[PDB]
């Protein structure tokens, strides 16, 4: 809440009962005749906390709070097959280059063909990802690792 | 056509490379018209006849390179090919 | 009315959930629904019922993309977890729309179909042309970039791989060992000649043949 704080209003998770015991909801509640399953994301874990920030001031609207989590795994088998797949598949064919006799004029324009690729690739994934600095996707990696090989 | 049926004719690269530039075309066109599938834009349409013809004119690249290419050491020279082109064509 | 009777036809614009079923695409039915229900009177206060077993289409603008194959409302009643002592009435109103493939056809069927064609002139094109790996590299491309289009077309969910897009990599896989064996051949051409080679390509093959 921003109008009410600790001092205000006390927040806390729905408590449910079994066997006549009661227990706090901890978790974020999945109705099955309410929840559709999403075809890209598998939930894992959905866990529920009231925080408290002891160093919050009592009457500050910071002190507390419940935080709802979804750590949900991504499904990748549609990204292995149509990026992983394909990418890997055209990158190797850059070892060809070797096996293509020097009469054939033609292993430059394999070797720069699978780089235009490569590139075309980068560029794809880049637009499907955020911008983050904190580290390089790791198809990301891949891509630059077979782009300077 | 005009482009020499031996070694560094690229007859077809250049069929290819054109098929390219109009399936570059076919995507402008994709996107400032409607995905709606009443009817397809005659402009759309000159765009895939010109795109098969391109595809025909690779085809044909590519059996005149080997007809070309052949050699009496590993092919036999039809006589019927042969006469045609030496002298019913040219004579038509 | 001066019956009390109330009618309210107010327009809306629902935005509603739906699972694209990607497989059969650009020939797929989609099947759309919208679940409506009063959200806090439950079916033994306010009891909600069908107008008629099916949407009223007779409004309809006829869609240029989708046709709208079947369409039908059922009423459900329903326990949600948050309310165990009373179930909750729902009309869930569901459009069986089928796609209308041409759009799809010209700009995305009949191209791939081309290129696909132009895998196979490879081996009819002779090793002295040097256009073989040019051309056979162009058409590695050119798929590759319509399975870029056809990613872009179709939701990244992962419950089942489209039939287009199977098409597309079993096609990808198909070129690249073409691919493969075309460098092996040009090696060959370019090349002591083992018994068995001789045997099968200059013996064996033309006596089948
Ligand atoms: C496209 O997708 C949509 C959804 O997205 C899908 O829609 C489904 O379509 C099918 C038919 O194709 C529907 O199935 C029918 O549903 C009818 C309604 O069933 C509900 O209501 C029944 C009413 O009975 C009593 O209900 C309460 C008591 O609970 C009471 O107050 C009422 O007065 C009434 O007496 C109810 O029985 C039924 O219960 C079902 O579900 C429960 C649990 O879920 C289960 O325990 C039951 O056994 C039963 O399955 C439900 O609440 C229903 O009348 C109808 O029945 C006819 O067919 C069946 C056989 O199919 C026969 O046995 C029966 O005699 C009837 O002839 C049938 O079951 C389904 O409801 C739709 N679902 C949704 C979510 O919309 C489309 O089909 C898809 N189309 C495509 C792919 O083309
Ligand atoms: C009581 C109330 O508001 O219930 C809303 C949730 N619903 C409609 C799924 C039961």
């Amino acid at each position: 809440s921003l109008k009410y704080t600790a001092k205000e209003i006390t927040l806390s998770l729905k408590q449910d009962a079994k066997e006549n015991r009661t227990y706090p909801v901890e978790w974020i509640i999945i109705d099955p005749e309410g929840f559709t399953e999403n075809g890209e994301w598998e939930i894992v874990h959905r866990p529920a906390r009231v925080n408290v920030d002891p160093r919050a001031p009592l009457d500050s609207p910071s002190r507390q709070d419940i935080t709802f989590y979804l750590i949900i795994r991504r499904k990748p088998l549609f990204y292995i097959i149509n990026i992983l797949v394909p990418c890997v598949l055209i990158s190797f064919m850059v070892n060809l280059v070797f096996y293509l006799p020097a009469d054939s004029g033609e292993k430059t324009s394999v070797a720069i063909s699978v780089l235009l690729a490569q590139s075309v690739f980068l560029l794809l994934i880049s637009k499907r990802l955020p911008a983050t600095s904190m580290a390089i996707p790791l198809i990301g990696k891949f891509l630059l690792f077979g782009m300077v090989l | 056509y005009f482009l020499p049926a031996q070694a560094g004719g690229q007859k077809c690269t250049v069929s290819i490379n054109v098929l390219l530039a109009q399936t570059v075309f076919l995507f402008l066109i994709a996107q400032k018209i409607p995905e709606t599938s009443l009817s397809v834009p005659l402009l759309g349409r000159f765009l895939i006849f010109v795109m098969v013809v391109a595809t025909l004119i690779v085809m044909n690249c590519v059996i005149v390179l080997n007809v070309s290419q052949r050699t009496p050491t590993t092919h036999a020279m039809s006589p019927r090919l042969r006469h045609v082109l030496l002298e019913l064509l040219p004579r038509l | 009315q001066y019956t009390g009777h109330i009618t309210w036809t107010p327009p809306a614009i629902f935005k509603s959930y739906c699972e694209i079923i990607v497989t059969h695409f650009p020939f797929d039915e989609q099947n759309c629904s919208m679940k409506l229900g009063t959200w806090t009177y439950d079916g033994s206060v306010v009891a909600i019922n069908p107008e008629s077993d099916q949407p009223d289409l007779s409004n309809f603008m006829e869609s240029g993309e989708w046709v709208i194959k079947e369409s039908r409302g059922w009423k459900h009643s329903v326990t949600y977890s948050c309310c165990p002592d009373t179930p909750y009435l729902d009309i869930t109103y569901h459009f069986v729309m089928q796609r209308l493939p041409l759009y799809f056809i010209v700009n995305v069927i009949i191209p791939c179909l081309l290129f696909s064609f132009l895998t196979g002139l490879v081996f009819y094109l002779p090793t002295d042309s040097g256009e073989k790996m040019t051309l056979s590299i162009s058409v590695l491309l050119s798929l590759t970039v319509f399975l870029l289009v056809i990613v872009e077309l179709i939701p990244s969910t992962s419950s089942a791989v489209p039939l287009i897009g199977k098409y597309m990599l079993f096609t990808m896989v198909f070129v690249i060992a073409s691919i493969i064996i075309t460098v092996i051949v040009i090696n060959t051409h370019h090349r002591v000649m083992p018994n068995w080679v001789r045997k099968v390509f200059i013996d064996t093959i033309p006596n089948i043949m």
